[PDB]
């Protein structure tokens, strides 16, 4: 409650200034994803430390994340369509070949290592039994073997997929830069000078079949209930690698539709874009 | 000095090891030493730990595995305090074991070791294609051509490039870096060209003018203010630098254009390139705040943007349309020049204009961090104001400024005890006196002595103002700092004065310890006991001077007549423990114990005696004067029959008084008194009560009687006021040349681009001002200027308006003031007593010559820096003949002010005195030009001179300033002169060599030998109101106790035609 | 170059930080009241310092561990030049506490840590005004400009002029703000340590022409300059004092202080930056002033050290280890040397000598060591 | 926590600065010099954590805590 | 208000009688278990409070 007040009073969000300074609310407002779009960001991922909010930048200090950011290649190579100036998708984790310890597993090691304390202290001022908090850490340490054993199998072969789908044609975004403090989507928006513009991100709020909710509860069968074709290896099933036709004919089939879905419309509007036009007076200065 | 000096080098570089030391870079035998391998440290105020590896380490990436070291928990560990030593050390240590770098150590000397690659590829625990090309071949990590370590990487794994993470400099935070460093495959300068080229085709990356290794590093930021902070840090970097070299001193820079070359950016970055580039005056100046730096460059590249300079403009905005040229002046391509000779295939970026720099004239002031700016005013300047429109001082929060009423005095312990006494001059008292002398005192006493005396008497109390004193003697007490004091000495006495308790030496001059777990509490004071205190000390001198010890003689008592609960009893009894048999007893009408109570006179039945007495008796209720006349006289009577010592009090010190107080003992049987008045330091400073002081005497004292003394007159100069009091204003709005101020003080706050012009309009009243802007972000500057009737009386004698504006406007804005303490002006401040009484004097001879008709000038002789200003009035011409004076034709044109600047020539031969002319010698007549006291006989000479020379002339008036001699007399027998001396028997004003003084008899009766009008006159108590209401001005203690006497015995005389 | 690159600040850097850092430790403990080690505390600490007695300093409080005192590049020489006006006025002082109710003025400010350091090195006198008076001046120090205004009163025993424009200005001008700097300065007070940033003949002739142009008050004066000042400023300070006698022989003539200035002119040929050489030509006489400086494999050790011993009088050189093999070597280029083997072509050298060093003969040191490209010298 | 001796000064002054940062009064600050900040309505709106219409009012419009006449502090 | 008033001086409220029953439950040597249970029942009024 103490560093939540700290916090909390320097504002739950902030903007980065033209100056590139932040500049905190100073206000304890329920974020909305409408803001997501808006200047403001989570206060919690500011990552700027406070003098006695240590704990809560600690702890938020665990949800950095542990990917690169690798450039689009192949994408680029291809001549693919791409938003970005520089395209770059964020691979949630690098390759670890060679290692005899995996470098993502152990970050889960120090993690849960830090949970361990907050969660033990929390417990201590509960004065809750020895047993059920010995238990607490029997799970977390459980978790960290898990996630050693499913790790393995994680930034070995689907960093790959990652690494594959981001040259798909269709993925013309970039999707993160790392930095949780400071990342925000290029708004592009369809401006029309004598309309309203269309944003193309926007909280239109349709689903799209359920598409923009997001459960997390899926984090717990990845880590538990799943396997992975590298995790089984005793038998080694064969990786399997995917013909590029199917995702490719289906990215050529959808671009190839919308390339020409807006031609008529495109053409009359070509054809009267000057024709907009404004009122004028002409006053007559001289004689004749 | 226009050439460059410097040795380049490739310093990074020079920080790769050999590949031998490699083995034993982490020193795994010794433990790391503070200083050398790290630098620790924890700023309490933000809470922050920040550890900083020094040497190769300082680049350093850490594996998740480091990270998982319980160094690196050490910070979470301790949030409030900093981390132990001795963990650090061991924990460090440790962690220091736990690295190992990947090398293959060979014979040869040319080698280096790519220690960027070595360390990279070990925190990636070797997964990247770099990290299994060093695990497989780390020979490759060896070098001989700093760039080949690159190209051998790039050409054994096909890439163009490598993406590096930056180190965070402190090895604590684990914050996401804001961009990484990308090294490219491009050995000759042409790949480079076109990977410079191509840069330009994408968004947020950026590269320095040169590149370490000699290979290509593109820097790309995760989001544009990170960009924004790192171009911002090399600006601020190649600011410096650039510093160092245009002083031309040698410097061992890394590269000539410290700062960063945008290729892809926003406009900020690309303005920040612009005025980086420029090398602006105004970072020289230090007019931008550095706290937030890159906001600091962005409002500067606005000022350049539509710049007054076109030449600044032009260039800034052309440095702004080619945003990825590097700008740089022409003694930085030098430089670079020199570099491309000693290395002939360097790489350095290919596009660069070389402008030349554009000089400005304007220096502005400036000083961040903590202080006031304590501006003094000038009267003139070249700037030419004409009328100015009112400028109102914004309210400020106590938050920033307090305004206390009166100035608390430092002051010397000692310096509180000291005392001024006043013998009397009178041989007789004849009866024609006796009944003009009652007339004046009855007249006084039945309408009130001046309401202003009493405002004064009552705002500044004696006990307030000696209260901060007091409670850090009794604070130091506390702390047990306090230590050593002789046994009779006046500050053991403050100490009992100090303190409740019962002190008591272990042995000489060392006082006990307190007694664990025990703080008495500071001892009770009413605003009398002070007083008490230095009547007593003032007894104990009295008895004889020598002493310095002021403890009782055992077996001798005092009484203090005067008592309710009386503290000073308490603090004497308190004094004395020591000594054996001290009796010490209060003994008032409204005693409490251990003072009895009881009625004076006293009782026929009860036996009162007493070594010494200390009468402070003064009936609260309101009387007639017989009343009053004859209560005092019982109260010096009793006093004087019981005591061979008497210090009684006087309420009411008329001549008529006192001279019926010596009356009375003169008609006691067979005991002639002695007696002198007498006032101490501890009084308050207003009173005009007074001590006369009883003795006996075997012989019949010659000139009993008083008339004309200090004391007395300090009294009955005062009477009933014919205006109000002038109560101290806050003024907050500053009218151009209005003269319309009231005594007291401008204070507020204005905008900073204000404040040059508010300074500029508030030079007319005020003669100092005090200013501050409070903080870095807070553009308003606070103010304080109490107003000064000498400026009044100098900048209205003429309607011109000149003053320095031009001046001012370079302080804007870090050049006047910063401080964020409160700070407590005071609405009465403390002055040393000549400069009061100085002030005394001009309100005495202003007074006296607003009274003369038909004037045509004020000639002050010895007029110093314009100082008798005061005194003339606006419309007659000012004449200053003083050597010292220093000469400004600009305000003596402006403002019609001759100055002489010769020395004045007392010869009557020479002498040329104008009709109807007033010549000021105040002060001037005792003291030869160069500042050797002249001789009391060449002093009444030159007196006697300007009397003869004035003889002839029709209409004039000099006003000679002199001492009398009687004040040596007083000042051999008193103690309250921390200033005035008396060096074998002459005079010692201030810091002035010592100087004989005339006495008054010989020269009014020369005067008349003379045949000359003249009158002996001196400054009165509404003189002394007037001044210190005017200028804002509180007495002081000892300033109250000297002023009396001191001011008696400086007679202006007055010579008149 | 020479007075920019060796500033005297960092120069004495090392002296003060050590005796902050004793201080700090508790270590120090006996000084007189007047000594200069009292000053150099007082300028080495932010805190007032108290002697508890005859001297013996206040241990410091727990837990309290004061900031060193801050000092730009010219605190140490005003200190000096206060130093020089205590000495000035009697020679036979140990103790520099001003006298009580005097007064000292340094008029050249901004922050002025001096003020402040004096201050605080005379907490125990009575009545001992002390403050700065710049154009630039922050407080305690009042802010005004000289020549003083006519109606502010100034005056002092002591001042200790700084004043420098930092304006580029005529020679005119420089002229006449020098003049009046030390006509304001010798008539406010009775000891003026006036400041000349440009002492040629002319300007102190000139100045000793104007004081003999006042009125009654002939001038003794002398040129004056501190070990604290900057080792190669020609920056010189003028003393003036009144004496009751005229001053037979007052003006000044191929004076010292005025030569170290007036010499010096511009320069014919760059300045000379000191190279650092790596490779050793045998009996090449080709080296600019520097050092060579670098490693070799200890078999090619003697060889070197054969060969460095044409330009190099001395060569200080180490193994790093006991199993690194190259020596480390560091020798800087002594002309003399050059003048004395180039005097002929034969290029004998005791090589035989030094191949009996190999390979443990010739230095082991762990430690870095650091260089310098200016060393000291007496 | 001390019913009978003095809380410890360390305490109390870690404790009362801890708090001290927890305080964050709302405000928009402004150049002009005339102006003051209605410090009753500000800490009295935070107090209420800004439930009450002064504190909707305080929420919403801070600025509206600016004054230069201090009557008009609250008229407006 | 992202936080009810209410609630919270409710939180405080239970914080103090969090400690009064404690103190009583040490002064009465009772187990820990029963203890970390009264403990878990004041806060458990405290979330349904909220
Ligand atoms: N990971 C890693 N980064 C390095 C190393 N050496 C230099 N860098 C980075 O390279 C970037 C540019 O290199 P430099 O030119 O040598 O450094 P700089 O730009 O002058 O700025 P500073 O590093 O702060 O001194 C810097 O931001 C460094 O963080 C290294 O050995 N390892
Ligand atoms: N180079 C440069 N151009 C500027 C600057 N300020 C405005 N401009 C030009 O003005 C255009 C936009 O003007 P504004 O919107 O008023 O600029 P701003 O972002 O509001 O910044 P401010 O002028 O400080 O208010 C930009 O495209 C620039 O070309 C500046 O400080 N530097
Ligand atoms: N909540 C709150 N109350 C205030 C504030 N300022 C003044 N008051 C209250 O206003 C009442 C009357 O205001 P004042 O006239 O300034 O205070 P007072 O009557 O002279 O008496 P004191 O407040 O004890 O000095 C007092 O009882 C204060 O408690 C404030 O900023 N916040
Ligand atoms: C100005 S007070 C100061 C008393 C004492 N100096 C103290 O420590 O407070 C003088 C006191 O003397 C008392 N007093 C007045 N008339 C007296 C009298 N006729 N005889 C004895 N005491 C008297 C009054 O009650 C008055 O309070
Ligand atoms: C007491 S000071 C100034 C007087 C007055 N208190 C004031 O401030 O204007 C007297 C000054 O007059 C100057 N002086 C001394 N003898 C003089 C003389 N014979 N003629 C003119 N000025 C003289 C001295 O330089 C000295 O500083
Ligand atoms: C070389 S600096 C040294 C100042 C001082 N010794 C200190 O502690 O920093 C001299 C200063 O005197 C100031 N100054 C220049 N001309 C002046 C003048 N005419 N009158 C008064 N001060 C001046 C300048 O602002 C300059 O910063
Ligand atoms: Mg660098």
């Amino acid at each position: 409650p103490v560093e939540y007040g700290i916090f909390v009073q320097r504002g739950a969000t902030y903007t980065i200034n033209a100056a590139g300074e932040f500049e905190f609310s100073g206000r304890n407002e329920k974020w909305d994803q409408a803001l997501y779009l808006s200047e403001h960001f989570p206060a919690l991922f500011s990552d700027v430390p406070l003098a006695g909010a240590n704990t809560i930048i600690a702890i938020m200090r665990l949800f950095t994340p542990q990917g690169f950011l690798r450039t689009d290649d192949l994408a680029i190579a291809a001549n693919f369509p791409r938003a970005s100036r520089n395209p770059q998708t964020y691979i949630p984790y690098t390759n670890q070949r060679g290692t005899v310890t995996n470098e993502f597993a152990s970050r889960f090691r120090t993690i849960v290592a830090t949970l361990a304390n907050v969660v033990n202290e929390r417990a201590v001022q509960d004065d809750m039994q020895k047993a059920t908090r010995s238990c607490t850490k029997q799970w977390l340490r459980h978790l960290e073997t898990q996630f050693d054993n499913i790790a393995v199998a994680h930034t070995d072969h689907l960093s790959v997929v990652y690494a594959t789908m981001s040259n798909f044609m269709l993925n013309f975004t970039n999707n993160f830069s790392g930095n949780h403090a400071t990342f925000k989507p290029d708004q592009y928006v369809i401006t029309s000078p004598e309309g309203s513009y269309k944003p193309i991100i926007e909280r239109q709020g349709e689903t799209v079949d359920g598409l923009t909710i997001i459960d997390t509860s899926i984090v717990w069968p990845i880590l538990c209930q799943c396997t992975y074709p590298l995790v089984r290896q005793s038998i080694m099933e064969e990786i399997v690698y995917p013909d590029p036709s199917t995702t490719l004919s289906q990215s050529l089939s959808v671009a190839q539709v919308l390339s020409k879905l807006t031609l008529p419309d495109a053409f009359i509007n070509m054809i009267l874009s000057g024709g907009d036009s404004v009122v004028m007076r002409t006053y007559q200065t001289e004689a004749d | 000095m226009w050439h460059y000096t410097s040795i380049n080098n490739d310093t990074r570089v020079a920080l790769d090891p050999k590949p031998n030391q490699i083995r034993t870079i982490t020193k795994p035998n010794t433990v790391p030493q503070l200083g050398t391998d790290y630098l620790y440290t924890f700023n309490s105020q933000r809470r922050s730990h920040t550890l900083r590896l020094l040497g190769p380490f300082q680049y350093f990436n850490f594996s998740e595995t480091d990270r998982g070291h319980p160094l690196f928990r050490l910070p979470l560990k301790y949030p409030s305090k900093a981390i132990p030593a001795d963990e650090l050390i061991d924990n460090l240590h440790s962690w220091m074991r736990s690295v190992h770098l990947l090398h293959v150590r060979s014979e040869d000397n040319t080698l280096r070791y790519n220690w960027m690659l070595g360390v990279y590829a070990r925190s990636t625990n070797y997964t990247t294609p770099v990290g299994q090309l060093v695990v497989n071949a780390p020979a490759i990590l060896n070098y001989s051509n700093p760039q080949d370590a690159f190209n051998s990487v790039f050409v054994a794994l096909g890439i163009d490039y490598i993406d590096i993470p930056i180190t965070n400099s402190n090895i604590f935070d684990d914050s996401s870096t804001p961009y990484n460093v990308r090294i490219w495959h491009a050995p000759t300068m042409t790949e480079v060209n076109h990977i410079l080229a191509l840069m330009r085709k994408s968004t947020l990356v950026s590269t320095h003018s040169s590149w370490h290794w000699n290979v290509l590093h593109t820097f790309h930021y995760r989001s544009e203010s990170d960009m924004i902070d790192h171009f911002a840090a090399k600006i601020l970097e190649d600011w410096r630098q650039k510093e160092k070299l245009d002083k031309g001193a040698l410097v061992e820079a890394d590269r000539v254009i410290q700062r960063l070359i945008p290729l892809s950016s926003s406009t900020y970055v690309q303005r920040l390139a612009a005025i980086g580039a420029l090398y602006p005056n105004e970072f020289t100046e230090n007019v931008l705040d550095l706290s937030r730096l890159s906001t600091a460059l962005l409002q500067l590249s606005d000022t350049y943007y539509q710049h007054a300079n076109d030449q600044l403009r032009r260039l800034y905005r052309r440095m702004y349309n080619d945003s990825r040229t590097l700008y740089m002046t022409q003694r930085h391509q030098e430089l670079l020049l020199a570099q491309i000779t000693a290395d002939p295939n360097i790489l350095l970026y290919p596009y660069t204009y070389i402008f030349t720099t554009i000089p400005t004239s304007m220096n502005y002031i400036s000083n961040t961090g903590q202080g006031r700016i304590k501006h003094s005013l000038t009267v003139t300047g070249a700037t030419e104001h004409d009328t100015v429109a009112d400028i109102v001082l914004g309210q400020t929060g106590e938050d920033v400024i307090t305004i206390s009423m009166v100035e608390p005095m430092s002051i010397a312990v000692e310096d509180m005890y000291g005392y001024v006494l006043d013998t009397p001059t009178r041989d007789i008292w004849p009866a024609d006196e006796q009944i003009e002398q009652k007339g004046d005192a009855v007249a006084l006493y039945d309408t009130k002595t001046s309401r202003a005396l009493g405002m004064f008497n009552n705002t500044v109390r004696i006990d307030d103002l000696l209260s901060p004193l007091l409670s850090l003697v009794y604070r130091t007490y506390i702390k047990g700092d306090t230590m050593t004091m002789t046994q009779g000495s006046l500050d053991h006495l403050t100490l009992c004065a100090a303190v409740d308790s019962d002190i008591t030496f272990v042995g000489n001059r060392m006082i006990a310890p307190l007694p664990e777990g025990y703080i008495p509490k500071p001892m009770h004071r009413n605003n009398s006991t002070m007083k008490m205190l230095s009547l007593y000390v003032a007894l104990k001198k009295l008895e004889n001077f020598a002493t310095n010890s002021y403890l009782m003689a055992p077996d001798t008592s005092i009484i203090l007549l005067g008592a309710e609960r009386e503290p000073a009893v308490n603090i004497l009894r308190r004094f004395n423990r020591n000594v054996s048999n001290v009796r010490i007893i209060g003994m008032g009408d409204r005693a409490v114990e251990p003072n009895i109570r009881v009625r004076v006179p006293f009782p026929i039945d009860k036996n009162i005696s007493a070594d010494f007495i200390i009468c402070d008796i003064n009936s609260y209720e309101d009387q007639s004067f017989e009343s009053m006349f004859s209560e005092t006289i019982s109260v010096v009577t009793t006093c004087a029959s019981a005591a061979t010592r008497a210090l009684v009090k006087i309420n009411h010190p008329s001549e008529y008084m006192i001279n019926s107080v010596i009356e009375r003992l003169s008609q006691l049987g067979g005991v002639f008194y002695h007696t002198a008045l007498l006032k101490t330091a501890s009084q308050n400073p207003y009173s005009y009560e007074t001590y006369i002081y009883i003795t006996p005497i075997a012989a019949a004292v010659r000139f009993p009687f008083y008339s004309n003394s200090a004391m007395i007159n300090r009294y009955m100069t005062a009477v009933a006021d014919d205006e109000m009091p002038i109560i101290p204003s806050i003024h907050t709005v500053i009218k151009g040349h209005s003269n319309t101020y009231s005594p007291g003080l401008f204070c507020g706050c204005v905008d900073v681009q204000s404040a040059p012009l508010a300074l500029s309009q508030l030079k007319s009243y005020c003669s100092e001002a005090t200013t501050w802007r409070v903080d870095s972000d807070d553009n308003l500057v606070n103010i304080i200027a109490r107003i000064d009737p000498a400026r009044i009386a100098l900048e209205f004698r003429t309607r011109s308006n000149t003053s320095a504006y031009h001046e001012y406007q370079r302080y804007v804005p870090n050049g006047l003031g910063f401080k964020v303490r409160k700070t407590r002006e005071f609405r009465y401040m403390h002055r040393e007593v000549t400069f009061i009484h100085k002030l005394m004097m001009y309100a005495l001879i202003r007074e006296q010559i607003s009274l003369t008709e038909n004037m045509t000038q004020v000639v002050s002789i010895g007029g110093r820096n314009l100082a008798d200003i005061s005194v003339v009035p606006l419309n007659m011409k000012y004449v200053v003949i003083d050597p010292a004076t220093r000469i400004e034709t600009l305000t003596q044109e402006k403002k019609n002010i001759e100055v002489q600047s010769r020395p004045f020539q007392f010869d009557a031969a020479n002498m040329d005195l104008e009709n109807n002319s007033i010549y000021l010698f105040i002060a001037v007549i005792m003291n030869e030009p160069n500042g050797a006291a002249t001789p009391a006989r060449m002093q009444m000479d030159k007196i006697r001179n300007v009397a003869t020379a004035m003889l002839t002339r029709t209409n004039c008036v000099a006003y000679i300033s002199f001492y009398e001699a009687g004040i040596i007399t007083r000042l051999d027998q008193s103690t309250a002169h921390k200033t005035i001396r008396v060096e074998e028997g002459r005079l010692k004003v201030a810091n002035y060599v010592p100087v004989d003084t005339l006495v008054e008899a010989d020269v009014t009766l020369m005067l008349r030998d003379i045949g000359i009008t003249h009158e002996i006159i001196r400054p009165s108590t509404p003189e002394l109101i007037d001044a210190c209401s005017n200028y804002g001005i509180r007495l002081g203690s000892t300033g109250g106790a000297v002023l009396d006497v001191f001011n008696h015995y400086s007679p202006v005389i007055k010579l008149v035609r």
